[PDB]
């Protein structure tokens, strides 16, 4: 029918897109210059042992008041860090195992969870009966969750299977705005400092960046060939770290809209399963399938420096806010505190 | 249906539609980005802790 | 309603009979219309045919027929008159 | 006397007064016919009034609360699956959605007997297992506390000291919409395995 | 005709004959705006000059148990949650606060499912166990006894010497499985924290 | 009302249909009043005439079964609290005492309700320990054994060897007739509590 | 309008009460008199360390058989110690967790504890039965209960949340009067040996003496720069030292119907979260929000001696109605008894 | 009443009321008070035990 027409459209726009972002390709002043604030070799010290897990840590994430850092364990458990004291606020047994994501709310009293279930589930941490109880269960999620981010206090990015990241209204427990346009389960999901944009990956290997109010997708950074692990905003939410499962990160930029650089090695093969930057966001922390995990100079495209600890993989990284450190949610069952 | 094809087509729709607006977005070239990530970093090199010496009381990892 | 949701029952079954017998009935009328009037009066009676068209189909008729009807009538009363009232005996935008 | 804006029904030769308008905030439900004014009725009577509704009034309640105001009610001496055929009768669909999860709720505990009991373990110290038991979580019940034998650290005052096991029972409903898990699960299943 | 120092109200189809103070639990319900006519109300049942209002009887029972004896008790068989949808129809602070204490109650009689159990730990020495285990409060259930090494005096008869852990049905909330917060306790909450 | 060897009754809108001379076993009940045809209790309805009570119908019952056939039958799926008010409400201090009975068996069946549940502790080593554990009495629940630090070789044959702490579901009484000191139980209890 | 018309004549009001007291204001002969007796340094050494407790001790209070104390942890424990021996007499779990305040009545076998349960919570020590059986749980609060102090066996006054101070019949269960006037939260509480007169100190840094005879207030200490932690009335009552979350103590006089004479401290900036008086009254013990806490002298208004062994924070404090020697509510979860 | 900023007056009656009986309450100088708190004080000093040794029986809490 007419849906050939369509394609060879969309064909020769993507053509154009190519052709226009090649226009925006220049040399990287980044690579260019070796001298702009060499880095060094970093080698980085264990403060703190969160000893206390004794299963996998899928996702940990540390709050904006960055004092409590959420871990969740596949097992079925949330561990409220206290990083400063090698304690915890609260051990929440989760009724599904299998947790993939738990993300502290910016109030630092929310915190949600994503596992194999569709149910997102929102825990009041702080309320006035002195316990963690569940704020809101959130029903009718079409895929299985698999990373989340709070958007406010009373609705949530929700990036779900079947390709929907929809955004979430906590208490009527109804998406608002649906995400659509990925292929397979939107994974990834990476909330900017600007909390303007959130940008998606997923299996279609495509970094699709939306607006956070409107469902139609802001850019569609692509150049990644796999799915997508791990995506972080620079600290300007003007450019974002994009991990997948390939040996390059690619550091894509907005006001480029392309690429804006590549991190690879012959070193590394693992996929790149979590990235953050620094306080500066000069530094890329790289969590890796392998047991070690890196830094590279984020506008030097070079490697910073090896992180090298657990026995095991460490399938989430957490950089303190404040660049003050780093949480390593390992799948050793540790989570080790890097300063 | 002759025109309709009970909606078949919306997604390439979709493809198309982004393109499109991934093309009106402007293009700023890839050196002078560069350059304003580094006059960030490089500013804010001294408050992040990672890039500076750390004494015992400056991180709440040691007091 | 019988599609269940479809156009293209009615597309089959009565969609285009109405179309093509009012193109054969303006072609006759519009020849007729040229035959007996003048400039003004066939162009004002066309156009009041038509717009009794567009009653019928609105009052008397689905709405689905609304984007067809308006292309059947453009290439029988406009483009089938091209040049045939833009002049005439004495009588056209010329004269 | 049938309608004159208010309607008596009679539901299973249970005589219920209501008005037109009530049951009218579900223009669909298989009440519209009755109430309304027009010779469709199947069933009523002018000598003595009231139109004849051959029903339950049983399970007429809870599905008359939820065309009153859309909320379900789930009594102890209801069969959720009586209330499920009612609603299902008079048509409301969210209705029989929330049913179906109260049956399958009330099931996975009682007529499948109790299965899919949640069970977690807790690594405390006394330091931390004093308020987690204190800060227990809502649904949440202890089951058991052990002291592990620690060399370490000496057999006390360590992070690592104590277990916890608690559980939730699930009265829960398995999930419809695909308790069954997709092909990417199972690859992180996997993953995650070993 | 229709009022007297008794009024006949239909609530459902049957009418029961009560005093026009009795209807009322507080002046903003809107049982009482029935009480008196008002211009706005049509539809009503002046075959006996009873009012016609759209609810079911059977959660109007404990409402007007709690309205004519002052107490309210709701059957372990209804739905508590009935009466609460009943009470905020008719507009009764006073029957939303025993809704809330009878669905306390309940979450207690129900803490068997999900729903807050409170768990707590006590610490006693060899000596004060007998004691504390036999003067352990009524309304709490022993659920837990460990004992753990002695950091002082000897290996037995500590100060520290066995954790018993007790639990209450229930909730420690001040109500169900949410209560509306307060910013200060957060405030403390923090401080205590750190 | 109308007269008729029997009385019809308005409990709670519902027509109670019994005898006068049944109800004339408690004058000091509020019914004894209801049987009189002459004008001591004067009550009517505007559709039958029968005598109006504002007493409720749910708890009717079993006080009404009391007053005829001698005996209170509390049916097990209605509260024998609601029982126990409806008995104060006619204060049959027999009935009374009846209720309050079911009420403590209830607590006793469900001690672990937040009630009255007793706890105990005994000591044993192994040889006694098998022994009593069989001679466990009836009614008292083995809860929990647990080991304390033997000082004799590494374990058993010490006389410290292990607790029992043990339970039995016991009674809660109503309170006012219960948990009622004395003057010399107290200089005693201060005696021995040092 | 007028309305601020009446808030002037308030002004003015205020004004006249301060000129009264300036009036009454006259040299601290106290101060001045510093040739009394030196109060040197008490090297304080405590005689039994009460490690019954596992959590922190938010409140404490010996009772009037000056032997109990009633010490609450925030976890839902109090825990009726046997001071002379370190013996636990009783060990309660509470119906909700975070109490804050515990209280021992002068029956010497009821207790009084509040938490943000809103109800408060009397206990019973000795029934017929042996155990601890709850005597009353006074419902009927609006705020979480803030203090709590027992005035008789049957009557006891609640520092309540949402500015409530009220005066409860105990027997009854409901309000004997109703004390109000505050615009802050009511969390402060004294005693006098009078027992007739209660100064709540509220978090509008107001120290309002009621009288419990009356249903309104008696007079109004202000000078405060932050809310009120604790009130100690002295061991005549003519006078109450008062802590707020200041740098400095005050002792206000009721004869002088003014603050009498500050504790000012430089060498110490924590915040006062605890006052009390010695027998004589005249060490004035002062717990703060660090470790160790202090006692000065209230006459020559110097430190008497530094309580120093904590390690955490001591929120409470409680002498010997004997003066043998002070129990310390600390967070480290051990009281400590200095002698 | 809210249109008077929720009867803010009563506040301010209350303090007519507080002036009131602060006046009738006599006024005793800072000086005299201090006065009487040292004779009470320095009277009670010997009994005060927390200012003197006490021996390891003396207290009930090294019995």
């Amino acid at each position: 029918s007419e849906l050939d027409q369509l394609r060879q459209e969309a064909e020769q726009l993507k053509n154009q897109i190519r052709d226009a972002r090649k226009a925006c390709a220049d040399a990287t002043l980044s690579q260019i210059t070796n001298n702009i604030d060499p880095v060094g070799r970093i080698q980085m010290r264990t403060r703190r042992t969160l000893r206390g897990h004794l299963a996998k840590i899928y996702a940990m994430h540390w709050g904006t008041d960055s004092r409590l850092l959420v871990s969740a364990s596949q097992d079925g458990k949330l561990i409220i860090w206290d990083s400063y004291t090698t304690n915890k606020v609260h051990a929440i047994p989760l009724r599904s195992s299998w947790v993939m994501t738990c993300a502290y709310a910016p109030s630092g009293n929310y915190v949600a969870c994503g596992g194999l279930d569709n149910i997102c589930s929102i825990y009041n941490l702080k309320t006035r009966e002195g316990n963690v109880r569940v704020s809101r269960e959130l029903a009718g999620h079409t895929g299985y969750l698999s990373c989340c981010r709070f958007l406010d206090d009373n609705q949530i990015v929700t990036s779900s299977g079947d390709t929907t990241c929809a955004l979430w209204d906590i208490e009527t427990g109804q998406q608002t705005t649906t995400f659509t346009g990925h292929t397979g389960d939107v994974m990834s999901l990476s909330l900017a400092p600007d909390t303007r944009l959130f940008v998606s990956g997923a299996c279609d290997a495509s970094a699709k960046l939306w607006d956070v109010r409107e469902g139609m997708c802001r850019q569609t950074f692509t150049g990644h060939e796999s799915d997508i692990n791990a995506i972080c905003f620079f600290p300007n939410g003007n450019a974002f770290a994009t991990g997948s499962d390939d040996a390059t990160c690619r550091l894509f930029d907005l006001r480029a809209d392309q690429e804006l650089m590549t991190y690879s090695h012959d070193n590394i093969i693992c996929g790149i399963t979590s990235v953050s930057f620094s306080k500066s966001g000069r530094l890329l922390l790289a969590g890796y399938d392998d047991f070690n995990c890196n830094v590279w100079d984020a506008l030097k495209a070079d490697r910073a420096g090896v992180l090298a600890g657990h026995d095991n993989r460490v399938s989430c990284l957490g950089v303190t806010d404040d660049g003050m450190a780093v949480a390593t949610g390992s799948w050793d069952s540790f989570l080790k505190i890097w300063n | 249906m002759a025109s309709n094809n009970t909606a078949s087509i919306a997604q390439a729709r979709k493809l198309v539609e982004q393109l499109k607006m991934e093309a009106n977005i402007d293009r700023i070239k890839v050196s002078k980005a560069a350059a304003d990530l580094m006059a960030y970093c490089e500013a804010h090199a001294k408050e992040d802790p990672l890039l500076t010496p750390v004494p015992a009381s400056e991180n709440p990892f040691r007091e | 309603i019988l599609g269940l949701e479809g156009r293209s029952v009615y597309e089959e079954d009565f969609e285009a009979p109405f179309l093509e017998m009012s193109a054969e009935f303006f072609q006759m009328e519009s020849q007729k219309f040229l035959a007996e009037n003048s400039a003004s009066v066939y162009i004002k009676k066309v156009e009041a045919r038509i717009n009794e068209e567009i009653e019928r189909v609105m009052h008397c008729l689905d709405k689905s027929t609304e984007e067809p009807i308006v292309k059947v009538v453009e290439r029988e009363l406009i483009s089938k008159h091209m040049k045939t009232i833009v002049e005439m005996e004495n009588s056209g935008l010329v004269h | 006397g049938s309608v004159s804006k208010w309607v008596r029904l009679n539901v299973g030769g249970t005589y219920f007064l209501t008005t037109r308008q009530t049951l009218c905030r579900d223009p669909k439900s298989f009440l519209y016919r009755l109430c309304q004014a027009d010779p469709d009725l199947d069933s009523d009577k002018d000598e003595t009034g009231a139109y004849l509704i051959d029903r339950d009034p049983t399970y007429f309640g809870p599905v008359l609360n939820y065309l009153r105001h859309g909320k379900l009610v789930i009594n102890k001496d209801l069969a959720e699956e009586g209330v499920l055929e009612e609603a299902e009768f008079y048509n409301i669909t969210s209705l029989i959605k929330l049913v179906k999860d109260k049956i399958r709720e009330r099931d996975s505990k009682t007529s499948q007997v109790p299965v899919k009991h949640v069970y977690r373990v807790l690594q405390c110290q006394e330091e931390e297992l004093t308020q987690m038991v204190s800060t227990m979580s809502d649904g949440w019940k202890f089951e058991q506390l052990v002291s592990i034998g620690s060399s370490y650290n000496y057999g006390n005052e360590d992070q690592a000291e104590f277990l916890c096991v608690v559980s939730k029972e699930l009265h829960n409903t398995p999930y419809g919409t695909a308790s069954e898990p997709s092909e990417k699960a199972k690859i992180l299943q996997e993953r995650g395995s070993r």
